[PDB]
DNA sequence: GAGAATCCCGGTGCCGAGGCCGCTCAATTGGTCGTAGACAGCTCTAGCACCGCTTAAACGCACGTACGCGCTGTCCCCCGCGTTTTAACCGCCAAGGGGATTACTCCCTAGTCTCCAGGCACGTGTCAGATATATACATCCTGT
DNA sequence: ACAGGATGTATATATCTGACACGTGCCTGGAGACTAGGGAGTAATCCCCTTGGCGGTTAAAACGCGGGGGACAGCGCGTACGTGCGTTTAAGCGGTGCTAGAGCTGTCTACGACCAATTGAGCGGCCTCGGCACCGGGATTCTC
């Protein structure tokens, strides 16, 4: 019940989003695998950023230059 | 006085294949290399400086790159040899 | 000085070359000192002030 | 009665003119509590962060998502497979 | 791209959703901006042919 | 006197990479630990380079260092090849991979 | 239906050799179930030995590779035996460990923390 | 005599076996003068700019290749069609 | 005649390092277009190094800039 | 032709969008001057043109078979919907953790002069490879 | 099917060039001593925001079950491309002359850092209100 926080629901709607039709019964697990690569690699990320800075909470502005180091980055939050 | 990175690796070279050469077209790749790695660990460390309103980089900041940069074996055979060269050139007593 | 071991307190007859950890055997080695995470090292010397 | 189909391109046309949040915020909340316990411990957040989380996840997951669709019907199918999925990991390089 | 993607999606306020659609239906900016993601704007509708059914 | 390389344990430069450093406008402060440290991680980094280039030339029986053994050595290692997977290299080749139902 | 009629009759055989010598049957079980547990031993060294880079067989993996890289249908399978298998020696080891599962519940019919 | 398939097989083994240049110099070096003097006309090279030309066009359609024969393994064949050219392109990111 | 100047067996011979098997009729025309605009791409940007260079050869160091800024850097020609 | 299910239209509650004000710290104005840049002048590396020649490769074409592609039956596995379970959302007060800011001593690093040797431009040698000669036997390919 | 004359091999030499090596002169940036300004280290302290947790709701997730459109294995026409051989073309070399301009140097100077005075642009905060969020009745348009 760990990973299990995200669910049927949610996914379906992430693939309806992917404009995706019909889906399999068991593309659970490899969706959540790279689910949880994506965050460790990004939140490793954030914690060095924050840990270089001696702020021990995570903040907004680390994780979107943590994107933006990535290639991803995200616009409104900051920056 | 063009300046290149030839006489160093050559010796780094030679302390562990003697009997061994190096091509020019390699002997290039290894410069072009030095001089990648040179300027993304330079340019990751100034930012990092730039982020913390600091005006001085120091070795905290290329030891926060250095883990930023590499993948996590050669990070850590890296700051190991790193902090091992600055307790050498720190203790010079 | 005595040295000892830096995970259990025993008595340390070994000394780990990467971080410099004083460790007492072989399991203590592979399941501590090897896969710890980078920055564990130097609260781990700062109790006899070695960092 | 109903024929299937036809009810998934309504809810595709219905969930495609809204922007909305999609997973609820607790339960990927907790996820990234749990995923930052292993690195440091007793770290605390912010609301922002979170939601800059989200949006990130959701973006590569959309991004995936039409991506494998479309290496789907290049091989003459509608239904994803686990092979689409790699073969959309192989192409876009994360390999 | 802001302004005259506002006046045909019926409201005077600029919303994130409308500037999203403007970026992404003029190409120079589509790929002036191809690597960055923006904020609850979601996706332009476009649907494939095939997936059209009849 | 006497270098600060010699000082530190090194082989390569110290100076150098200050100088490289300074006037590379990056900041206009620049601690005295940052040209050791940057040294130090160019040492094993070129060490780790040249152990396995000279490995894959030794493996090939040839008495020099011609960068097919290079590309053999940037590929052949996994993390080598994630810091480099994406500089294009030199006269080096690519590595032989079939697909497996290609063969009959 | 063959190969299920062929299952029931090889399984009410394995009943009656139970029924007849339980000793012998679980003897047997038990060498199969030690022998399955060495193979897998072997394989999971094998496993460890080649994540090593500076191990010998990481050495001979690249001679090999570089012996496909410097200078017939076997040497055709040697490529093709010659390449990575992550998740296949996973889906082995899985295998292995219901075969071993398998001669457990056979030797059934028929690591200490003080260190 | 060989079976249609051996001796492609032999070929292929000795092209990636190899690490010399396959593509003529002279129809590349025009190629470049004539698709250079468009944006600045009676232009002058540098020879090594046309083998550095060289090695970066070898090295895109060599990967290339490799992502669009994962196409056409993808689409249970062999041979490449422009439709796995389109997908691996689309794939990649690039219109 | 210079478009197709670079010819069908070399594009052979790099798609056979390049290890697929059989190739196409039609694979011929797309692959010079792709190859086309791939160095209108790259002398693009080094025609542009070479006008603010003050100079009229093109040299070795604005190629390489051009695609070390595309994310496609090569090593050996940029000493 | 039934049956939802979006789109439209009028009404209403609401909360951030825009406008206004106090005032600070940063934009601007103004003069000094070391010096980077423009710019003419000049050496010579190297890029362009090209005459002709061997030939590998490009081009062309015939033959055919693995393979692209359409058709098809069949197992089955997701789709759609109803019910039930469960936890997400929301109001929200509260303890205090921990940055934000402030004050202030001080080690730390820019700047400068002297200087010398480490490191680059350009010389001199060393086997690796190629090529022969020669005396047999050995072997191979062809014609008799 | 065998003999006879061609190359092939072997195992030493021999001479001779090719593509690497190593060794040396000499300059400019590294090293050392030094000052002194200032960014950084450090302790205190205000108070913003984050964390916990009642509990109540209720829309959203979970389970299950009929069933039908699609995956997928098998099949077969045929056509497009592998494979191999003859003809053709201008790819590669290399030879060298001409000279364009890349590169370097000295001189002049005009641009921009640098310090100082100073004033309003622009940020923090406060306040009215209207556009869109919400909400419900009913038009209306896909769907089977």
């Amino acid at each position: 019940d760990n990973i299990q926080g995200i669910t049927k629901p949610a996914i379906r709607r992430l693939a309806r989003r992917g404009g995706v039709k019909r889906i399999s019964g068991l593309i659970y697990e490899e969706t959540r695998g790279v689910l949880k690569v994506f965050l460790e690699n990004v939140i490793r990320d954030a914690v060095t950023y924050t840990e270089h800075a001696k702020r021990k909470t995570v903040t907004a502005m680390d994780v979107v230059y943590a994107l933006k180091r990535q290639g991803r980055t995200l616009y409104g939050f900051g920056g | 006085r063009k300046e290149t990175y030839s006489s160093y690796i050559y010796k780094v070279l030679k302390q562990t294949h003697p009997d061994t050469g190096i091509s020019q077209k390699s002997m290039s790749i290894l410069n072009s290399f030095v001089n990648d790695i040179f300027e993304r660990i330079a340019t990751e460390a100034s930012k990092l400086a730039a982020y913390n309103k600091k005006s001085t980089i120091s070795a905290r900041e290329i030891q926060t790159a250095v883990r930023l940069i590499l993948p996590g074996e050669l990070a850590k055979h890296a700051v190991s040899e790193g902090t091992r060269a600055v307790t050498k050139y720190s203790s010079s007593t | 000085a005595k040295k000892y071991c830096d995970v259990t307190g025993l008595k340390g007859f070994y000394k780990s070359p990467t971080n410099n950890i004083r460790y007492h055997n072989a399991e203590i080695y592979q399941l501590i000192v090897k896969p710890m995470a980078p920055g564990v090292d130097q609260e781990y010397l700062k109790l006899r002030g070695a960092n | 009665r109903y024929k299937p189909g036809t009810v998934a391109l309504r809810e595709i046309r219905r969930f495609q003119k809204s922007t909305e949040l999609l997973i609820r915020k607790l339960p990927f909340q907790r996820l990234v509590r749990e995923i930052a316990q292993d690195f440091k411990t007793d770290l605390r957040f912010q609301s922002s962060a979170i939601g800059a989380l989200q949006e990130s996840v959701e973006a590569y997951l959309v991004s995936l998502f039409e991506d494998t669709n479309l290496a789907a019907i290049h091989a003459k199918r509608v239904t994803i497979q686990k092979k689409d999925i790699k073969l959309a990991r192989r192409l876009r390089g994360e390999r | 791209l802001a302004g005259n993607a506002a006046r045909d999606n019926k409201k005077t306020r600029i919303i994130p959703r409308h500037l999203q659609l403007a970026i992404r239906n003029d190409d120079e900016l589509n790929k002036l901006l191809g690597n960055v993601t923006i904020a609850q704007g979601g996706v332009l509708p476009n649907i494939h042919q095939n997936l059209l059914p009849k | 006197s006497q270098s600060r390389s010699a000082k530190a344990g090194l082989t390569f430069p110290v100076g150098r990479v200050h100088r490289l450093l300074r006037r590379g406008n990056y900041a206009q402060r620049i601690g005295s630990g940052a040209p050791v440290y940057l040294t130090a991680v160019l040492e094993y980094l070129a060490a780790e380079i040249l152990e396995l280039a000279g490995n894959a030339a030794r493996d090939n029986k040839k008495t020099r260092i011609i960068p097919r053994h290079l590309q053999l050595a940037i590929r052949n290692d996994d993390e080598l090849n994630k810091l480099l997977g994406n500089v294009t290299i030199a006269q080096g080749g690519v590595l032989p991979n079939i697909h497996q139902n290609l063969l009959p | 239906e063959r190969v299920a009629k062929e299952e029931e009759e090889k399984k009410l055989k394995e009943q009656q050799w139970r029924e007849t010598d339980l000793n012998g049957w679980i003897k047997d079980k038990r060498l199969k179930l030690n022998k399955l547990i060495k193979r897998r031993k072997e394989k999971l060294k094998l496993r460890d030995e080649m994540k090593d880079r500076k191990s010998q067989v990481s050495q001979n993996r690249m001679k090999n590779l570089a012996s496909l890289a410097e200078d017939n249908d076997e040497d055709w399978l040697i490529y093709t035996d010659i390449t990575q298998n992550p998740e296949a020696f996973e889906e082995a080891l899985e295998y292995e460990y219901k075969d071993i599962v398998e001669l457990e519940r056979l030797l059934l019919e028929h690591y200490d923390w003080r260190n």
